[PDB]
This record gives structure tokens, sequence and C-alpha cells, in this order.
RNA sequence: GGUGGAGGUCCGUAGCGGUCCUGACGUGCGAAUCGGUCGUCCGACCUGGGUAUAGGGGCGAAAGACUAAUCGAACCAUCU
RNA sequence: AACUUUGAAGGCCGAAGUGGAGAAGGGUUCCAUGUGAACAGCAGUUGAACAUGGGUCAGUCGGUCCUGAGAGAUGGGCGAGCGCCGUUCCGAAGGGACGGGCGAUGGCCUCCGUUGCCCUCAGCCGAUCGAAAGGGAGUCGGGUUCAGAUCCCCGAAUCCG
RNA sequence: AGUUCUCUUUUCUUUGUGAAGGGCAGGGCGCCCUGGAAUGGGUUCGCCCCGAGAGAGGGGCCCGUGCCUUGGAAAGCGUCGCGGUUCCGGCGGCGUCCGGUGAGCUCUCGCUGGCCCUUGAAAAUCCGGGGGAGAGGGUGUAAAUCUCGCGCCGGGCCGUACCCAUAUCCGCAGCAGGUCUCCAAGGUGAACAGCCUCUGGCAUGUUGGAACAAUGUAGGUAAGGGAAGUCGGCAAGCCGGAUCCGUAACUUCGGGAUAAGGAUUGGCUCUAAGGGCUGGCAGCCGACUUAGAACUGGUGCGGACCAGGGGAAUCCGACUGUUUAAUUAAAACAAAGCAUCGCGAAGGCCCGCGGCGGGUGUUGACGCGAUGUGAUUUCUGCCCAGUGCUCUGAAUGUCAAA
RNA sequence: UUAGUGACGCGCAUGAAUGGAUGAACGAGAUUCCCACUGUCCCUACCUACUAUCCAGCGAAACCACAGCCAAGGGAACGGGCUUGGCGGAAUCAGCGGGGAAAGAAGACCCUGUUGAGCUUGACUCUAGUCUGGCACGGUGAAGAGACGUUUUUUCACUGACCCGGUGAGGCGGGGGGGCGAGCCGGGCUCUCGCUUCUGGCGCCAAGCGCCCGGCCGGCCGGGCGCGACCCGCUCCGGGG
RNA sequence: CCAAGCGUUCAUAGCGACGUCGCUUUUUGAUCCUUCGAUGUCGGCUCUUCCUAUCAUUGUGAAGCAGAAUUCACCAAGCGUUGGAUUGUUCACCCACUAAUAGGGAACGUGAGCUGGGUUUAGACCGUCGUGAGACAGGUUAGUUUUACCCUACUGAUGAU
């Protein structure tokens, strides 16, 4: 046979990113002095479309703490935030929407979005638009937060993790049908080439597990185990159930 | 005079798209391209720029938004909370 | 009753394409062309150049298609 | 002399042209004169053929410079090895500057330059390549040749240093 | 200059001003000042605007590719006429004038709007501003300084001919193929359609002469019938523009729809209506439309060209889109919609001989990755024995090396 | 009317996202009927252009054992040749498609070959990847359970190998010093804080103070240091390990 | 061919059991002789020719031949044997006309004569089968039809001894 479509889309080729207009990488402050024991006060510049993604993107200005320059922060836009609204980062910032702040301070049941998954690393969970994490608890004897993710897991973080209050913006944009395939081509002309997706049964054997056959048949169980090969793992990979999902 | 009986602004799709899906983005179209009163000027000339990005015309003050619609429910229910659970925290 | 001018909207030119005649031709004008008749013609549209992906590899809105007249595994030399 | 040239008729392309100019490609096919061997599927006094000689002139029109998708060194890593990966990532990555201080020299030797060292100050953080359609200061009128001209000449301007 | 047998104050050609500077029209302003507006007003084709300051006044700025001017009439062109070596940028006369109009076409500038789960480069390079470290002279032959006006010097290198395509390029060739662009006249007409013409171009496409048999290839016509032909109405044919009237089943209420079906259409002579400028009126301008009537021809008039045959149903696929370059354009593929599955980053999926390697990822579950079905509507029943997948495990048969 | 449509349905072998039933619009998709139209036809005719045709010039190619009239016979069972009969007359022109089992291409069908290749899997033998155990890198301390001060194991901790994230490696740890509260009989402590939240401004390149030094004539000119800006430390800061 | 019966009677007008002898190669088989360095594979259309096992017509014989109609048989292939709906069809069935609507061969005549509906490549759908790739004298839809100018034959045209 030959190698699958799914195994060609990791070589990069003409499966990479298309980042040719994207603004730059949405990210929190680096933590610094400022943040570690106090706040930082910023102004909210601008509010941008970045290709490629839902939400929207904050352009704020901090003030540099050591130096007579500004700097340009491409944050997350939490929904409801404004231009030339001041936001502030740091311990000791107030809980307000667009705030960041360590979730150690914040108190149970706080909405966070662009939350940090390890001490520093600048936002990485509930970015997508429209999403956010919850607070569940912090254990202040071993610093350690426990926080609810958009997928419902629940996990473990250091309190000292920031993040941002309120949720992000560009919500609901999921309610809207495409209804056409061109609207459909241009979603994904900004993203990746990804579209339009051809069906495994539609191929030859030579190129698909489930090509092949004189009807467009499977002819095999579509659940696929955890370890199989690549080339080999399509369908429902490691699949613990199947069908409808019927209740809870 | 009116001229559609119930297709409205989905009148531009024809027959497309089958009369639920018409039915179901009609909600969004409107919403969608209306005209918000601005909170911070008063003048009803709030419109959408991007999906989730508001500007007003008026006094140029951009907000993130709603997909379609200005401030989504999720949002409004979100600022009421987190503005509880800091009275609770400074009392 | 007007105004307005949306649309993967309709007739239709340029353009792009190539349904039927199973027409022409079939030691051709042509190792795929010609005539009429036809599809579409604001969009998933057409196109120049630059650039990337190289042979059990690429690329494929999927026909085992395309990858220099070569493709159910190119072409070149060697093994021979 | 059906086919060349001139004159006159009768026609056609009919501004999405069979018109006037370019890009890519060609490379002298361009222009003048000569030949009518071979070639131009008849002929030719003709030709983009053959022969002998000519013809392309710029601060201002392009390249040249910029960066684009991308390509590609060094440090580093990998690698039996030719090498490959990688492009800011495991790097002591600056050879610069207003000013000031010490000397050495000079010249319109008066006083100003230059130079060496020291002091002080210093993000750019990525060598380099990448477009004759993208970015990119500034040239237009008239005349002139067999063949060149926004390039030659005449006239009138402009940018940069 | 052409025509002139008759007519035609006729028909044709032609009737300039560069860059840069100055001045002024014109266009635009989300710019200022006064003032305070409901009996709300202003305003566009649409909009849209106002106590966060409308109307009304008076200003300011930006572009001015338009006109005048310096250029610049000396040049160019038209015409008439003289010379010369006669291969002279030869010399002279006259002229290069005055108005109108337009949903016109082409370009360009500007205003305002709609579309996006699409938001539509970077850098070289240039400029302004904030700050005020500093420097400059002591009342002068004044200094530092100057993005002001003049003046001085220089701008090296490479390309530049011509073809650019039924003959200069690629298809073995002067090959009916292929091959990226710019400018774009009159008439008819909705028109960059077709048909004819001017500017410009060409010589019929690698030959001519004479015939006009068959069979062809390409066009036509046909009495009476009208698919009886054939696998099949294949082929051809009928319909066709526009105006007026009229329009069913079904429908996702958008359509169906140019449904279907009728009438009209020439030429000529008139009538009515539809505006602008100046000083309920008067005067002068004007540009194409629409409607109505009479008359008229052998009923012919969308007279060429251009230009849908229609209806009732069944199957399939919702649609638009794509596909086997060169025998299959389809019911196949895709698609929105729907439903599963994996994954919270020391992760999922994937690449790579190799690594602190790489794509998704400038990403973070409204996401990325892997599948099936295939718009909407309605529904999607039973089976976990089989084969898969998955979850629990020292409770625990077999079970390698160490 | 072996066609079409509507019904019927013990359906060889229909059936529910291997999706079932439907249904507007749409289709160079398949099919049936009708009106209209017509040379598709009855049944053919005529006309035009370009060929063919003849001429001047110019001029290939495919193919070819020898060739080229038939009947039958026998024959490798369908003769151009051979046997027996029929018979035979130069050289050619325009057509034609009966024959040459005409040309074209070592049959693609079928079979054989101990010849292959694409694809599949419950074929045979392997293999990248992947899951899993052991050994090494590979360390420190506490306990718990054991065995004989050593040593096996479990758990919990440590950091220094090793890894990850961030930063222009910019304030880390400990102590000092100062402010708000608490409290025992004005001082010590429990113990917290380190000066920014109204506004779409500004914010660096030190003020001030203390101490030294220099140039010129106590006055002018010009410098240095310290505090301002706490002290000491061994991993930049975190997260793992 | 024999002749038990049928035919009211009566074997043989016309039929004919039980038996038996042949012919044909327009049915299917059986075989594998020729052809696999290829003889173009169904049907239709068109066109000519031939056979007779004669449906019609001419001339006749026999009937259970009164006439009419019909049946059997002889010489006999000269001349005919049609238009249509369904189907790719051969075959079949029906409608209609007719004197009659007979049956066949020519490489199952006839693709450098056509057509390409079917079969019989590559695309695709359904059912059954298979774990699957895939298969199905099971349905369905779309799927390139090459060359004559040579020899002969034939049709016509010059001509030759
Ligand atoms: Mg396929
Ligand atoms: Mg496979
Ligand atoms: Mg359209
Ligand atoms: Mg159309
Ligand atoms: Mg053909
Ligand atoms: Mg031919
Ligand atoms: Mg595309
Ligand atoms: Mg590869
Ligand atoms: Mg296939
Ligand atoms: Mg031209
Ligand atoms: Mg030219
Ligand atoms: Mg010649
Ligand atoms: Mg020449
Ligand atoms: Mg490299
Ligand atoms: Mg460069
Ligand atoms: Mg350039
Ligand atoms: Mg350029
Ligand atoms: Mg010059
Ligand atoms: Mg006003
Ligand atoms: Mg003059
Ligand atoms: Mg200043
Ligand atoms: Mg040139
Ligand atoms: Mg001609
Ligand atoms: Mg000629
Ligand atoms: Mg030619
Ligand atoms: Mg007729
Ligand atoms: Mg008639
Ligand atoms: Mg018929
Ligand atoms: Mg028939
Ligand atoms: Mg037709
Ligand atoms: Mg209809
Ligand atoms: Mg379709
Ligand atoms: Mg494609
Ligand atoms: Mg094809
Ligand atoms: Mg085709
Ligand atoms: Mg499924
Ligand atoms: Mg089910
Ligand atoms: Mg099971
Ligand atoms: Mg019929
Ligand atoms: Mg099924
Ligand atoms: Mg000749
Ligand atoms: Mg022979
Ligand atoms: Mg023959
Ligand atoms: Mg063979
Ligand atoms: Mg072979
Ligand atoms: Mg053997
Ligand atoms: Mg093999
Ligand atoms: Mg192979
Ligand atoms: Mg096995
Ligand atoms: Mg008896
Ligand atoms: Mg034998
Ligand atoms: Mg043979
Ligand atoms: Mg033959
Ligand atoms: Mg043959
Ligand atoms: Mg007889
Ligand atoms: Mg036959
Ligand atoms: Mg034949
Ligand atoms: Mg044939
Ligand atoms: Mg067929
Ligand atoms: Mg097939
Ligand atoms: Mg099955
Ligand atoms: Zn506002």
């Amino acid at each position: 046979g030959r190698v699958i479509r799914g195994q060609r889309k990791g070589a990069g080729s003409v499966f990479r990113a298309h980042v040719k207009h994207r603004k730059g990488a949405a990210r929190l402050r680096a933590v610094d002095f400022a943040e570690r024991h106090g706040y930082i006060k910023g102004i909210v510049k601008d509010i941008i479309h970045d290709p490629g993604r839902g939400a929207p993107l904050a352009k704020v200005v901090f003030r540099d703490p050591y130096r007579f320059k500004k700097r340009t922060e491409l944050f997350i836009a939490a929904e409801g935030i404004h231009t030339g609204q001041f936001v502030y980062c740091g311990k000791k910032a107030q809980l307000n929407i667009g705030n960041v702040l360590p979730v150690g301070t914040m108190p149970e049941g706080t909405i966070v979005c662009c939350l940090e998954e390890k001490p520093g690393d600048r936002g990485k969970l509930a970015r997508a638009s429209g999403n956010y994490a919850t607070v569940i608890s912090h254990n202040p004897e071993t610093k350690k937060t426990r926080v609810k993710l958009p997928s419902g897991s629940k996990k473990v973080i250091s309190s000292a993790n920031r993040a941002v209050v309120g949720v992000v913006a560009g919500g609901g944009r999921i309610d809207k049908p495409i209804l056409k395939a061109g609207r459909a081509y241009h979603k994904y002309k900004a993203k990746r080439n990804c579209w339009p997706r051809v069906r495994g049964v539609a191929m030859n054997p030579v190129e698909h597990p489930f090509g092949g056959g004189n009807h467009q048949h499977i002819g095999k169980p579509s659940t696929i185990r955890r370890d199989a090969p690549a080339g080999r793992k399509v369908g429902l990979i490691a699949a613990r159930r199947t069908g409808r999902l019927r209740g809870t | 005079a009116k001229r559609t009986k119930k297709v409205g602004i989905v009148g531009k799709y024809g027959t497309r798209y089958g009369a639920s899906l018409r039915k179901m983005v009609k909600k969004i179209e409107i919403s969608q391209h209306a005209k918000y009163t601005c909170s911070f000027c008063g003048k009803t000339k709030m419109k959408r720029r991007a999906v989730g990005i508001w500007h007003c015309g008026s006094c140029m003050k951009t907000v993130a938004g709603g997909a379609w619609t200005y401030n989504t429910t999720s949002a409004v229910t979100v600022k009421s909370a987190i503005r509880r659970l800091k009275e609770l925290k400074d009392q």
C-alpha cells in the first residue's frame, strides 16, 4: 500500500498552518516582580480580529518598570472589555473582568480564561472563544488549586498560576449553521489544509484500511486498538463505546 | 408593502439549505446586523466589525462581545457572579 | 404604492469547461485536433510568476487520478 | 511573371482586429546591399534562406536595495562518513556613538582636524539570499536614423550625494 | 478635398501645448468660531445627522491630473507660395476659432454603503512629535544655529535591436493546438452579442488552370402524411426580442415562472406629458423617452442579425461545486447538516536513520486530531452469542529475561 | 405494449446514519406518455460550396514467398497454385467494397510456466513502531516490615544528576529596619503589611544631603566618593525529580 | 414399413398404438482435426443469390368432394410471401391487411457495408456471497468502431488482334 492521508499530515509540507496574516501569539504577561507582589496597570488599545481564531484579541499596553518604554501585550479578549479600559495584572489586582490574578487568591466559583497550565507559562487553558474554567477549591498548605476545564475535566494546578477573570469573547460562534461548502471553504482557508475531507470508504485499498470493495463498506470493525501502527489507526481510535450517548 | 410572508432576511437564500436551517440562521442574521445602543455614548450605533468585535461609530469605543449578539447570556451572568464574589472577597 | 439592491440567484458575452452528433479527421492540421450543439460565467471563480512537497515517495472535492506524450509505483546509469 | 514592385479596381480582418505596443521564450531572426546553388512540399525577379557589412548610447526606464512564502551558514546537536537537523533554539553573538579625560601628530599651524587609549552610553534577538508584475527619490516636450532613442541632439526641469 | 445630369449654404479631413513653479476654478473635510434647536428640523438615488451642539451665518485645512500664466511660439500641425547644394530642423503669408450636450464609453479622484465562523503582507526607507542633556554672545566686523532663496561639483556598473505568434516562442516543421498582458472609433442594438463601415492591416492561409460524373464533407428546399423510421425523435426541425394581458399542480411559502396560453410590432403625419437658466407670470435654452391618434402598403413589419419548444409523470442525487489530460461528467466524489471516537500538553494524531529533532501549534476542548452518514421534513426498531474495541485486577490459571 | 404509471406482496435475496420513507427547487443524469414540429420515414428529388475528376508543376507512405479467373475433388476436414472439368487475348481509366480466411499488433479471452506484479487476510517467515520486565546512568534522610553492624523491600520526604517553563536570566532565601492592628504588667511580642484602582495624560538619562579634591582671584569655576537605592548568602527564577 | 384401433358401418378418405427402418444438418449435444506473431465476437438494417421438406398462384389426382368452404397427394421454386405496438433481441405475442402472409442456406451470408441497442475492459449503484481484497449465464447507468491508391471479382469507359 501507500502512505495514507493521516500519515502525510505530520510531515509539514501542504499541511502546515496558515500563519501569514496572524497577529502574533496571544499570551499573558511574563511574570515579574510587579505581578509577584503587587499589580501593574495596563490600558486596552485595540481589540482585533485574528485570522484562524474565533476569539478576538486585545492589545494591552503596560509601562516597563525598569526602562522608559511601552510594552504591547496581546491578550485573549475576555468578553465585556473595551478600548480605553484599564486592566491590572498581579497578585493584588482586584477581582474585575479582564484583570489577571493568580488563581490562588481567587475565591471559589470564579470564572477564568487563558489559565496557565503551569506557573509562569503565560496562559494555556480555556482560550477558545466563549470558553472558561471555574475555580473549585484551594489547598493553601500544598499551594494548589482545583479547577474545572471546559472539557469538564478537573485538574489540580499550582495556586501561583495566573489567569484572566471572565469568559473569552466571541462566544456562541458554533450556534450558526455554515449553510454552505463555500463558507466552510473560507473557514479553513484561514486555518490549514484540512478541507474538504474524503471518506475512507471512498478510496482504494492501497491508500486506506477502509478502502475498496464492490460495496462501500468498512468491512472490519471501525474501533481500532490504541497501539495500532501509524497507517492503521483509523476510525474510532481506542473507543470505550460507540453509538448514541443515551443519558448522562 | 410586506414583500415576504415569513422568510424575512433569509429570503436572500432562496429555496436552498432547507427550511429549518434557514429558520435557525434567521435569528442570527438579524442579531449580528442590528445596531445596538452604545452604553458609553447612547447613540444607536454599536455595530459588529468581526466575530466577537463590536465597534461604535460615534465614540469609537470597541468592545469584546459575543459572536452574533452584543453581549451573551453566559457573559452577562458571569459579570454579576464576579461582582458578588468581589464583594464577599473584600466584604 | 414606491424606494433599496441581497444572492456559492437566473438568461448570457470575455474567460474557464467539454454533453451530444456516437459529426469531421482517423498514414490527421493535431501522438487528442476541428464544427455545430452544449456546462458555468461574483465565486468552492479564472489566471501569470515566485515558493514548498520526490518515487513504496509526494499529491489526490478519490478517477488508482496526477507526478515532463511514461504511472496499480516515474525517469536515468549500474548490478547485467 | 498566376505568385515580385508600382498604379487602379473588387474584397476581407471590422476596435475582445488579420491594428499599435510589451512580459516569458528566441538570440541577430533586426537593417542595407547582393544571389537565386540548396531550403521556403507549385514558382519566385521574392523570403525570417544563403552571402558581405551594419545596428541596441540613460543619475531620472528596469536591474541594482527591501522584505514575502521560503531558502540557508555559524553556535549547538546528530552522524561510520560525504554530511544532515536546525534559524534563535544548549552562544562571552556589540568592533559602534554625542560627550568627557589623557597623550602622538599635523594644517588655511593662529586654533582647528586626525589618530591611539581610557571613561561613559548602547536591546533589537539573528550571517546571508529571496520579486525585470509587490515596496522603492528623481524627465518631460520637440527634432533626428537604413536600422536606436523618455537613452542621441535642441529646450526646459528635477532627485540624491 | 469629394460630389454637382438634378438636389445638397452639402459630405469628408483638420482645427496643440509637456514636466516643474505661481494664481484660480472645482471637489472633500469626523476642522474651527458665534449660537442654542419640538409646531423637531436638516438631508441623500439610498442613507444618514443633531443638547456629546442641528439648521443659519463667518472662517480654516487637504487634493486641485481641470483653466490661466512662466514654459511658449521661437516648437508642432494645416494650407498657400518662393528659393537652394538642391539628402537645407531652408525661407515667407494666413490659420491653429466660438459654443452645446449626455444613465454615453475608458480612466481616474472622492463620498457613502453592503459581505465575511473570509478581516484581506513585511521590510527597507522617510517624517513629525514629547523631552531638554547641551551649545551659543554680551550689545557687537555680534555668536552658535537655519528643513529659507540662490550659487558650486558629481551620479560609476549591467540590460536596451527585432518577433511576441494562423511564420522569429513550445509542440521534430512557416503545425487549424498551446502560450501572460496594455489602448480600443461610427451605425444598428440592452449590449465588449451578431451584421456593415473609418483608422491601421492583409492577400484567402505550403500551388494554379479546365470541368460540374458517381460517392462524399458542409449547407438548403420539398407536395400529401406527420415518428409509421430507429434500441431510443439520434438528427433536424418548431419556440425565440420587446410591449400589453394571463398564468395551474405542487411548494421548504423563497419559488414553480419567460409556467402554460393569447394579442401587438413596419412606414409616415401629428397630439400630450415628462426639465434647465434669467427677470401660479414672461423670455431664452435642451435631451432623450413614454403614451395616444390619423393615414398608409398585395397582412407585411423583433422582415437581415440576435434570439427558451412546451406539458404530465417515474428513478437517482437536495442544491452550487468536483472528477478518470487522451473512450466513462454520472446516480460517482465533495458538501452544509447529523452522529460517534481520542486528547488537559511528560498529551492526542502524525513525521523522522538520528537528537533537548519535527507538523498540528502564532494551537488549548466553541480546539486539534480520527471515522461514518450525507440539505430540509419524519423516523432511526430488536440483537453484546460471534468478531472487534474498551474497562477492573494480585483475587489470579499460563507466562521471558534478570 | 416483454415498455411506463397506480395497486397487490410468505419479499429466490427489501428495511432503518452498512441509514428507512419523503419531498420544493435544481440536473449536458436514467426512463414513459402527450401537444407542437418536422425528410426520421412512406420515397425519394433538386440546388449551392469544397473535394473527387482531367491538366501544369511537385510529389510520399502502408504492404509484398511467387502471385493473382472459376466448379468439384481430395487435402492440415473452406485452394490462386495440386487432380478432373469449365476455359485464357495487349495496355489501361473511373468506381466498388465479394474475396485476398487483406493490413495494423509475437491474442488482451482461455490454458500452461515450479515466470511476475498491484491488492487482501484467519497463509508461512519476518519487521519499524508500540506496551511491558530486568540491568546501567542513579544519588541523600527518615521511618515500617523483615533477614543475618550489614542487607532485601514498602511509604514518606530531600536535591545535586536528569527533565520542563519563563526572562533582555531585573529584586530569590534569610536577617535588619519602618507602618497598621492584637495584648501582659512606657517596653516586649503574637503577626501582618512594604506606599500604584476614577479619568483613553505624564513618568529614564537624580533631586537633596554628607564627606573629600582640584583650577583661578573668603569669592567664581570644576570634579570624586557615599547615602538616597538596607545587610549577608552557594545553585537566575519557578515546576518536576 | 406392419396394422390393434379410431373414423356410427368400414384398418389404410383422413388418422394410427405396440413395434420397427430411414433421411437432414436451419436444434442442441459429443469430439478437439484447422486457426491463439489474432479469420473482428449477437441482433437489426441493406442487397443478391440458391434449396424445397409447397403457404399462395398455374395444370392435376383423391375425399367421410352436393354447392361453398376445406383436407390428402402429384408435376412444380416461375412469381409472391406485407404494415405495425412490446422486446437488443433471435424467438415470441398480439393488432391490421392480404391470394398467401411457407420454411430454410450462402464462414449460424453480409462491422476496410453501416449501427452499437445487447454481450464482453477500465467509472458507478443495488441484492446475494466473502473477515477482506473481491466474485455473480443477477439487475442498472455511462463507456474511441481504424486503413483500400495494390491484386482479383464486379460495374461502367478507352481500346487491342
Ligand atoms: Mg473508487
Ligand atoms: Mg490496506
Ligand atoms: Mg450563479
Ligand atoms: Mg447561469
Ligand atoms: Mg466521431
Ligand atoms: Mg478519411
Ligand atoms: Mg482551490
Ligand atoms: Mg516521506
Ligand atoms: Mg477501481
Ligand atoms: Mg499586435
Ligand atoms: Mg511592430
Ligand atoms: Mg518549391
Ligand atoms: Mg527582414
Ligand atoms: Mg541546512
Ligand atoms: Mg537582496
Ligand atoms: Mg523590483
Ligand atoms: Mg516594482
Ligand atoms: Mg538629460
Ligand atoms: Mg450647523
Ligand atoms: Mg506657428
Ligand atoms: Mg521642544
Ligand atoms: Mg524595443
Ligand atoms: Mg477560399
Ligand atoms: Mg492564392
Ligand atoms: Mg501559415
Ligand atoms: Mg414534407
Ligand atoms: Mg405541407
Ligand atoms: Mg415505432
Ligand atoms: Mg420497424
Ligand atoms: Mg436533439
Ligand atoms: Mg413546470
Ligand atoms: Mg448532483
Ligand atoms: Mg481538483
Ligand atoms: Mg476520459
Ligand atoms: Mg467526455
Ligand atoms: Mg458509523
Ligand atoms: Mg439501528
Ligand atoms: Mg461483543
Ligand atoms: Mg412506445
Ligand atoms: Mg442495505
Ligand atoms: Mg497534375
Ligand atoms: Mg491463398
Ligand atoms: Mg474485400
Ligand atoms: Mg502469443
Ligand atoms: Mg502478448
Ligand atoms: Mg511443471
Ligand atoms: Mg509475487
Ligand atoms: Mg513493484
Ligand atoms: Mg499468520
Ligand atoms: Mg371399428
Ligand atoms: Mg485426438
Ligand atoms: Mg493469420
Ligand atoms: Mg476478413
Ligand atoms: Mg486480420
Ligand atoms: Mg417436390
Ligand atoms: Mg455470420
Ligand atoms: Mg466483409
Ligand atoms: Mg468495423
Ligand atoms: Mg452499448
Ligand atoms: Mg464495467
Ligand atoms: Mg458482508
Ligand atoms: Zn458609542
